[PDB]
C-alpha cells in the first residue's frame, strides 16, 4: 500500500561476538546472524518495489555505513566485483547484498587493523543517532514514507547494563515517536532482560526480540519483524515480558522504588544523599524539607 | 565615564553617551573659549541639560579662573528638573572623585 | 485576608453555595460526610482550591467605568439597564444612589425612579451635556442637583492635595507674582456670554476630570523618586541576566540487584574472513523443520499472551446493573476519600492530630467491614 | 430527586450549628 | 499647472528596471545563525506550573488576524497545551479567560491536558466580548499559584490582545505580591507595548526586559508560542532545591475491569502506584489516595534535554581541508556548490561538531539541534 | 453627538483647565492612569500651561496629536502692532513671523514629547496649512518626515501608526546600535582618534 524505508542498526563487535562463539556450542555466529540479515533485507525489498533498505554497522570504533556505500566509492567504482554472492539472482537484491557484505568486507579489514586498542565504549546509541537522522533524510527529502528500525544487538552474557547509554538512547526514543518510525530490537545473548532497549521498543511501539540461538533466525526475522509500518495498528505484537519503565538510582545503582530526585538536574536517588548535596548538580540542599523527609509518621499509642 | 574634551576633563555621569551630545560638547567649550553668544538647537530626546550641565560644572571647576554658572529656564518645573540633574551630576562627580568638593547649587524661585 | 486556608474552611455559606452549584459534589458529600461521618474540615482540607475558585467566582468585580457614557437611547425609544450597570452607576455617582435611599423605599418604585432621573436634568448634567432652562427635567430628582453640587466641593475637598515640583503647575503661574503683562484675549480665556458670565462648558470640562480623577482615586484602597524619573535609561549600562548555571557529573554508579585475550579474538576474525570469502551461501538460513516448529510456537504462545492483554483496553460496558454498579461506584468512592484522607494526615506526621488518624483508620477498619 | 438530598443536607447544617454554638 | 490625472501618463510598466548569487541568501542564514553563537547550559526550572491567561473582549474581534483574533488564539493555545505536555509532562497548567472585565476559570491546575484541550474547544464555541482586566487575572493567578510547592516554579503566562485594561483596585500591588510570591510573569501582546505589561515583566522577572513580546504576523505567533514551551531559567537568588518524593508505578494488565482511584469508573489498564497500590488511569499525575508524584523514566528524559544543551554547529570555512565529502550521519553529497569557475568553492555546508570533530550537512544541522538531542558523532566517539 | 462617548470605553478624557490647581492635579491624574495601563487622552492647548515645561516621556506620549497649527488671533491689535514694527525695524514679513511663531509652539509641543533613544511616538499634525511649512521645523523633526509623509488622509495614517508601534515594540539587535546611535567609552575614544 504505501513504501516503506528499513535501516537496521546491527551492533558488530569482535569482543561480543567472540563471546557469544565461546558461550555458544557453535562457531563463527557472526555469519549467521549475517546471512539472516541478508536474506530480511531481500525479503524486505522484495515486500515493495518502492521500499529502501539502509544498515548501520556500529563497531568498537565508532559507526559505519554498509547500505548505501560511501558515496566516493561509488563515485570510484575502480573495480571492486568480489564474488561474494552470486550473480545469477534479482539485480535490486543483487547490488544490495553486495554493497553489503563489500562493506563487512571493509569494516573487518578496517577494525582487524585497529585491533590493538581495546574500547570500554560502545557505540549502539551513536548508530542509533545516525539511523534516526537518515530516516529524517528520507522522511523529509521524497514526497510520504513510512519508516522503521531495526536494532541487532549482542549481549553475550557479558556486556551488562550501561549507564551512559541511559541519556541518549531515551532522546532517540522521543524522536523516533516524533517521526512515528518505530524501533524494534533483536538481542541475542545471555542476558534475557535488557532494560534500555526494552523500555526504547515498548514506547516506540516496536517489539522486543531476545533469542539465544543464532540459528533459524531468518524466522524469526521474517515472522515478527516483519511488521511493515502499512500494517502496524492491525498486528498486535510479539513482545512478551512487558518493561517496567522504570530507572536506576544514583548512588546505589539498584532499581528504584518511590524515591527522591532534586529539582535542579532530575537524577534519581533512592536514598538521602550524605552531606545534603546532590550528587550530580552540586546543589546545596536545606535541612527543613530533608528533615521533614526523614521523619518518621506519626501512629498514636 | 570620564573623557577628554582638548585639555578639559569631563565627568559624564553616564557609562554611554550620544554623539549629539558629544558635539554638543564640543561645540559649547569652543564658544566659552573663543567667547560671544551662541544659539544651539540640541534635538529632544537626548540629554540635553545633562550633558550641558556636565560640560559646564567641568568647565568652571578646571579652569582657574572659576567663572560663576547662570541656567535660566523658561519654569519652574525644568528648573526643578535641571536641579535633579545637577543632583544626580553632582553624586557621580563626588562618587568618582571620592570627595564632596566646595559646590553651591541652589534654585530661585517667588515666596510661594 | 479571606483567601487563606482557615477562612475558606470556615466559611459555611460559601460552601453551601458551591454545594449548591455542585452536582457529583452533591453524591462525594452526601455518601461521605452525611453517612460515614466525615468532618467537614477534614472534607474540604483537600478541597482548597475547589473552594477558591468558587470564592475567586464571585468576589471579584469590573473596575469604574464611564457607566452614564453607555446609556443611550435606542417614537418610542427603549433603553436597557442591567443590575451590573445600577450597581455601577451606585458606585461611580453617590448622588444617585442618594436619591435611591430616600425615594425608592418611601414614594415610588425603582422603575418610576430611574424613569424620573433618566427624564431630569441630573442626568443631563452628570453625563456632560450643557445644562438648558427650556428642558423641563424632572421635579423630584431636581432638588438634589445643588446637593450633587454640594458634593462635587466635597469632591475637591478629597482631590486637592499638594503635588511634587515636577508637575506643579500652580508654580508655574505662581513662578513670578508682579507678571502684569498683556491679559490674554478671549482666544486664551474661557467663553462668556452677552452678559459677561461664563456659558458653562468649564463646567463640563471640571466634571470630566473629577469623573477621570474620581476614576484613578477609587483604585487607590485596600483591594527620591523624581531622580529615578529624570533619569535616561538607555545612557545606563544594560541588564546582565544573574541566571545560575549548573554542571553535571556523569560519575553515576553501575546497576546492582568474561575476560578475552586478542589473539582468540583475531583468530575468530580470521575464521570470519574466510568463511565470508569462499562462498557465503543464503539457503542455510532454512530451519531443519523442527527449530523452526518451535520458534512458531514460542511466537504464536507470546502473541497469545499478547492478544489476551490487548483485546480490550467514558467507561466500558459492564454485565453489572445501574443500581448495584452505582452502590459499587459510591463504597469505592467513600473508601478513596478515606484513604486519601488517612494517607494525608499519616504523612503530614504532627502527633496533636495523630490520634484523629486513629479514628480514620477505625473508619477504614469500617470501610473494610463495608467492602 | 435533589430535592429530598438538599433538604437533608440543609437539616444536616442545621444541626451542626446547633451543635458548635 | 492644472489637476493631476491631466499631468502625463504614470507609465508604470517602466518603473522596474532590469554568478555567486547564492552569497545573499547565505549572509542572510549566517546573520540569523550569529544571534545563536553564544550558548551555555543554563540551570532551567523543569518542574513548572503555567497558568495561561486568554484575552476574550472587544479587542479581540479586529480583523487584522485571519479569521479572527480569539479564534486563531484559542488554536495555536491548544497547539500550545499539546507541545507544553509533550515536553514538559510532569509540569501543572491552569487556563484564565479574560471577560467582561472578569477572570473566568475555565480549567483547574492539574496535569492532564486533555482537559485543558477540552476547555479550551468549550471556550471557541463562545464569542468575546467586554474589557479586559488584568489584575483580576493576575489575582486568579496568584490564588491558583499558592497551593503549588516551593520546588515548582511558578509561571503566568498572558495572550493579552488589548491596549488598555480596566481594574478594580492598584494593579502596581498587585505586581508587587506577584514578585513577593516569586512569580514569573511573560506576557505575549498582539498590537502594541502597553506600559503596564512592560512593568510587570519587567518586575516579576528580576529585572529582564526581553519578557513581553510583540509579534509581527502569523508565524511569529508560532515562533513565540514554540518558544514559550521551554522552561525560564531560574535566578543565582533562588535556593529553594528541593527533594522530591514520588514514585513510578508498575503498569498492570489484566483482563477484568476495576475502579479507578482517580475518577470512580472502569478502566481496562492502569498503573498500579508503588506507595498505596492504588491505581491510576494516566500518567503523569499526583496519586488521589496518597498525595505522591507517579511519573515514568520517559517523563524525566524528556525534561532532561533542557539540562544539557548541545553546543551550536560552527559552518567550515571554505579554505580548510575537508574531513569528509559526505555526511557522517545521512552521507549527503554536500555540495561543492560551484557558482563560477572565478567564483572558486564558497559557502561549504559542512557543519563540525566542536566536542567529536565531525562533520553534518544542514538536514542534520536543524535535526540533531531540535527533534534529536544528541550529536552522533559525539556518541560514536570512544571516550 | 456623541464622539466622545466612543473615547470614554478606551481611555479617560482628562482636560487642562485655566485654573492652576485643577491643571495639574488632572496632569497627575493622567500620568497615574498611564502608569497603571488604563489609558488617558490629555486635551490641552498649545500655548498655554502644559505644553511648557511638562514632559510627556515614555508612556505618558505615545501620540501627539496636533490638531490644527496653533496662530494667534490675529484681529487683536498687539499682534498687528508688534508685526508692523517688526515689518519695519527687521523686515520681517508678517505672515512670516505668524508661521514662524505657530511652528514652533507646535515644535515645542513635538518635542516635549522625547527623552531618550528608546523612546518613540508619533506626532501627527491635523491641518491642511501643515505640509507647506516642513521646512520652518526644526531639522531633526525635518529629516525624520519623509517627503511621502505630508499629505496623509486619516485612515492611512491609522495604518501607518499601528506598523509603526508594531514595528517599535521588538527589542532591537544592540550590534545595531552599538557604535552609530550610542558611543562607549572605547567607542568615543575611537572616535576621538579617528577626528585626530
Ligand atoms: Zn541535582
Ligand atoms: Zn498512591
Ligand atoms: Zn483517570
Ligand atoms: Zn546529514
Ligand atoms: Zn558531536
Amino acid at each position: 500500500e504505501s513504501p516503506s524505508l528499513l535501516t537496521v542498526i546491527i551492533e558488530i563487535a569482535p569482543k561480543l561476538w567472540t563471546t557469544f562463539d565461546e558461550e555458544g556450542n557453535e562457531k563463527g555466529s557472526i555469519i549467521k546472524v549475517l546471512e539472516a540479515l541478508i536474506v530480511f533485507l531481500n525479503a524486505h525489498l522484495a515486500f515493495n518495489s518502492a521500499n529502501k533498505v539502509a544498515v548501520i554497522a556500529a563497531y568498537s570504533q565508532g559507526i559505519k555505513y554498509l547500505y548505501p556505500e560511501s558515496t566516493s566509492a561509488l563515485k570510484a567504482s575502480t573495480r571492486s566485483d568480489l564474488k561474494i554472492i552470486n550473480s545469477d539472482m534479482y539485480r535490486r537484491f543483487r547490488n544490495v547484498d553486495e554493497t553489503l557484505v563489500e562493506e563487512i568486507y571493509k569494516l573487518f579489514e578496517l577494525e582487524k587493523k585497529q585491533i590493538e586498542q581495546n574500547s570500554q565504549r560502545s557505540t549502539l546509541a551513536g548508530a542509533m543517532s545516525a539511523g534516526l537522522t537518515y530516516v529524517n533524510r528520507i522522511s523529509k527529502e521524497s514526497v510520504s514514507l513510512k519508516s522503521r528500525l531495526l536494532v541487532l544487538t549482542c549481549g553475550s552474557g557479558s556486556s551488562k547494563d550501561e549507564i551512559f547509554q541511559y541519556i541518549p538512547i531515551m532522546n532517540c526514543i522521543f524522536s523516533a515517536t516524533k517521526m512515528k518510525c518505530p524501533i524494534d530490537v533483536v538481542k541475542i545473548g545471555g542476558s534475557k532482560e535488557s532494560t534500555f532497549l526494552q523500555q526504547t521498543t515498548d514506547a516506540t511501539n516496536g517489539v522486543y526480540l531476545h533469542v539465544e540461538s543464532t540459528e533459524g533466525l531468518i524466522q524469526y526475522l521474517a515472522t515478527a519483524m516483519f511488521i511493515d509500518p502499512s500494517l502496524r495498528p492491525i498486528i498486535v505484537k510479539p513482545n512478551h515480558g512487558s518493561v517496567d519503565f522504570r530507572t536506576s538510582c544514583y548512588l546505589t545503582g539498584r532499581v528504584v522504588a518511590v524515591g527522591f530526585i532534586c529539582s535542579v538536574c532530575l537524577c534519581v536517588l533512592s536514598i538521602i544523599p550524605p552531606g545534603n548535596k546532590c550528587p550530580a548538580c552540586d546543589s546545596q540542599f536545606d535541612e527543613h524539607v530533608i528533615a521533614k523527609l526523614k521523619r518518621k509518621p506519626v501512629v498514636p499509642r | 565615564m570620564k573623557f577628554y574634551i582638548d585639555d578639559l576633563p569631563v565627568l559624564f555621569p553616564y557609562p554611554k553617551i550620544y554623539p549629539e551630545q558629544y558635539n554638543y560638547m564640543c561645540d559649547i567649550k569652543k564658544t566659552l573659549d573663543v567667547g560671544g553668544n551662541s544659539i544651539l538647537e540640541m534635538p529632544s530626546g537626548t540629554g540635553k541639560t545633562v550633558s550641558l550641565l556636565s560640560l559646564t560644572i567641568a568647565y568652571q571647576m578646571h579652569y582657574p579662573e572659576h567663572r560663576k554658572i547662570i541656567y535660566c529656564s523658561r519654569t519652574m518645573s525644568e528648573i526643578e528638573k535641571a536641579l535633579v540633574e545637577l543632583e544626580n551630576l553632582m553624586d557621580y562627580r563626588t562618587k568618582e572623585l571620592g570627595y564632596q568638593e566646595d559646590f553651591r547649587g541652589l534654585g530661585l524661585t517667588s515666596r510661594k | 485576608d479571606s483567601l487563606s486556608k482557615e477562612k475558606l474552611l470556615t466559611n459555611l455559606k460559601l460552601q453551601q453555595s458551591l454545594l449548591k452549584g455542585n452536582k457529583v459534589l452533591m453524591k462525594v458529600f452526601q455518601e461521605t460526610v452525611i453517612n460515614a461521618g466525615l468532618p467537614p474540615s477534614e472534607f474540604w482540607s483537600t478541597r482548597i482550591p475547589l473552594l477558591r475558585a468558587f470564592a475567586l467566582s464571585t468576589s471579584q468585580k469590573v473596575g469604574p467605568y464611564n457607566v452614564l457614557s453607555t446609556i443611550k437611547p435606542v417614537n418610542k425609544v427603549n433603553v436597557n439597564l442591567s443590575r451590573e450597570k445600577i450597581l455601577n452607576i451606585f458606585e461611580n455617582y453617590p448622588i444617585v444612589k442618594k436619591a435611591y435611599t430616600d425615594n425608592v423605599p418611601k414614594n415610588f418604585k425603582e422603575p418610576e425612579f430611574w424613569a424620573r432621573f433618566f427624564s431630569s436634568k441630573l442626568f443631563r448634567k452628570l453625563r456632560g451635556e450643557k445644562i438648558m432652562q427650556n428642558d423641563r427635567g424632572d421635579v423630584i430628582i431636581d432638588r438634589y442637583l445643588t446637593l450633587d453640587q454640594e458634593f462635587d466641593r466635597k469632591d475637591d475637598d478629597m482631590l486637592l492635595h499638594p503635588v511634587k515640583k515636577i508637575i506643579d503647575l500652580d508654580g508655574n503661574i505662581q513662578d513670578d507674582p508682579v507678571v502684569r503683562g498683556n491679559r490674554p484675549d478671549f482666544t486664551m480665556q474661557p467663553g462668556v456670554d452677552i452678559n459677561g458670565n461664563s456659558d458653562g462648558t468649564v463646567d463640563i470640562l471640571k466634571g470630566m476630570n473629577r469623573l477621570s480623577e474620581k476614576m484613578i482615586m477609587a483604585l487607590k484602597n485596600e483591594y527620591n523618586d523624581e531622580r529615578n524619573e529624570l533619569k535616561i535609561d538607555d545612557l545606563n549600562e544594560s541588564y546582565k541576566t544573574n541566571y545560575a548555571i549548573i554542571h553535571l557529573k556523569r560519575n553515576a554508579h553501575e546497576k546492582t540487584t568474561l575476560k578475552v585475550s586478542n589473539q582468540q579474538m583475531l583468530q575468530q576474525l580470521s575464521l570470519v574472513m574466510d568463511n565470508l570469502i569462499n562462498k557465503l551461501d543464503l539457503n542455510q538460513v532454512v530451519p531443519n523443520n523442527e527449530v523452526s516448529n518451535k520458534i512458531n510456537k514460542r511466537v504464536i504462545t507470546a502473541i497469545k499472551i499478547n492478544a489476551k492483554q490487548a483485546k480490550h483496553n467514558l467507561e466500558v460496558k459492564s454485565t453489572l446493573p445501574i443500581d448495584l454498579l452505582e452502590s459499587c461506584r459510591m463504597l469505592h468512592t467513600t473508601c478513596c476519600e478515606f484513604l486519601k484522607h488517612f494517607y494525608i494526615h499519616f504523612q503530614s506526621g504532627e502527633q496533636k492530630q495523630a490520634s484523629t488518624v486513629k479514628k480514620l483508620y477505625n473508619h477504614l477498619k469500617d470501610c473494610i467491614e463495608k467492602l | 430527586e435533589e430535592r429530598e438530598n438538599e433538604k437533608t443536607l440543609n437539616d444536616y447544617y442545621a444541626a451542626l450549628a446547633k451543635k458548635q454554638a | 499647472g492644472g489637476y493631476a490625472w491631466e499631468d502625463e501618463i504614470k507609465r508604470s510598466w517602466d518603473l522596474v528596471k532590469v554568478m555567486a548569487s547564492l552569497v545573499a541568501s547565505i549572509v542572510e542564514a549566517r546573520k540569523k545563525r550569529t544571534a545563536k553563537k553564544n550558548i551555555t547550559p543554563y540551570q532551567r526550572g523543569i518542574i513548572r506550573s503555567l497558568i495561561l491567561t486568554l484575552d476574550c473582549s472587544e479587542a479581540m474581534l479586529e480583523k487584522d488576524l485571519r479569521p479572527n483574533r480569539h479564534a486563531m488564539i484559542i488554536q495555536y493555545a491548544i497547539d500550545f497545551v499539546h507541545e507544553f505536555f509533550d515536553q514538559n509532562p510532569i509540569s501543572q497548567m491552569g487556563i484564565i479567560i479574560m471577560r467582561n472585565g472578569l477572570a473566568q476559570l475555565v480549567s483547574q491546575v492539574s496535569g492532564n491536558p486533555q482537559d485543558h484541550i477540552d476547555a479550551l474547544k468549550s471556550i471557541r464555541k463562545q464569542e468575546p466580548k467586554g474589557n479586559p482586566s488584568l489584575q483580576n487575572a493576575l489575582e486568579m493567578a496568584r490564588g491558583l499559584l499558592l497551593p503549588v510547592p516551593a520546588h515548582c516554579t511558578r509561571e503566568v503566562l498572558i495572550v493579552f490582545g488589548s491596549l488598555s485594561t480596566t481594574d478594580p483596585g492598584d494593579i502596581h500591588q498587585t505586581i508587587d505580591s506577584l514578585v513577593s510570591e516569586k512569580i514569573r510573569v511573560k506576557v505575549l501582546g498582539l498590537s502594541a507595548q502597553v506600559a503596564i505589561c512592560k512593568e510587570l515583566c519587567k518586575a516579576t522577572n528580576y529585572g529582564d526586559e526581553s519578557f513581553y513580546k510583540i509579534l509581527l504576523d502569523e508565524t511569529h505567533l508560532k515562533e513565540l508560542f514554540n518558544e514559550a514551551v521551554t522552561p525560564l531559567p531560574v535566578n543565582k537568588i533562588n535556593k529553594g532545591f528541593t527533594l522530591v518524593k514520588m514514585g513510578f508505578p508498575t503498569r498492570i494488565f489484566e483482563d477484568t475491569p476495576t475502579f479507578c482511584s482517580c475518577h470512580s469508573k472502569l478502566v481496562y489498564g492502569g498503573y498500579f502506584c508503588p506507595n498505596c497500590h492504588s491505581k491510576v488511569c494516566s500518567l503523569p499525575t499526583v496519586c488521589p489516595c496518597c498525595d505522591l508524584m507517579l511519573i515514568l523514566s520517559t517523563h524525566l528524559a524528556r525534561s532532561y534535554h533542557h539540562l544539557m544543551p548541545l553546543k551550536t554547529f560552527a559552518e567550515v570555512p571554505t579554505t580548510e581541508k575537508f574531513r569528509s565529502e559526505d555526511c557522517f550521519s545521512c552521507q549527503s553529497r554536500f555540495p561543492i556548490l560551484k557558482n563560477h569557475k572565478n567564483g572558486k568553492l564558497l559557502t561549504s555546508s559542512r557543519y563540525r561538531c566542536e566536542d567529536c570533530k565531525q562533520e553534518f550537512c544542514v538536514d542534520c544541522d536543524v535535526f540533531i539541534h531540535e527533534i534529536l538531542h544528541n550529536c552522533p558523532g559525539c556518541e560514536s566517539k570512544p571516550v | 453627538m456623541g464622539i466622545l462617548d466612543e473615547v470614554w470605553k478606551h481611555k479617560l478624557i482628562l482636560v487642562e483647565t485655566p485654573d492652576a490647581q485643577e491643571t495639574s492635579l488632572a496632569l497627575e491624574t493622567y500620568r497615574k492612569a498611564c502608569s497603571n495601563g488604563r489609558g488617558a487622552i490629555l486635551l490641552s492647548v498649545a500655548r498655554g500651561k502644559v505644553s511648557e515645561g511638562i514632559d510627556f516621556d515614555h508612556q505618558y506620549g505615545r501620540t501627539v496629536l496636533m490638531i490644527g497649527i496653533p496662530f494667534q488671533y490675529t484681529e487683536s491689535r498687539i499682534l498687528k502692532a508688534r508685526l508692523e514694527f517688526m515689518r519695519e525695524n527687521y523686515r520681517i514679513r508678517e505672515n512670516d513671523f505668524l508661521s514662524f511663531d505657530a511652528m514652533r509652539h507646535a515644535a515645542q509641543c513635538l518635542g516635549r514629547v522625547l527623552r531618550g533613544k528608546d523612546d518613540y511616538g508619533v506626532m501627527v499634525l491635523a491641518d491642511r496649512r501643515f505640509s507647506r511649512k516642513r521646512s520652518q521645523l526644526p531639522k531633526w523633526i525635518a529629516q525624520g518626515l519623509s517627503d511621502a509623509d505630508l499629505n496623509l488622509s486619516t485612515d492611512m495614517a491609522i495604518s501607518n501608526t499601528k506598523q509603526f508601534l508594531r514595528t517599535m515594540a521588538q527589542p532591537t539587535d544592540p550590534k545595531d546600535q552599538e557604535g552609530v546611535s550610542v558611543w562607549s567609552y572605547e567607542d568615543l575614544i575611537k572616535h576621538q582618534n579617528s577626528r585626530k
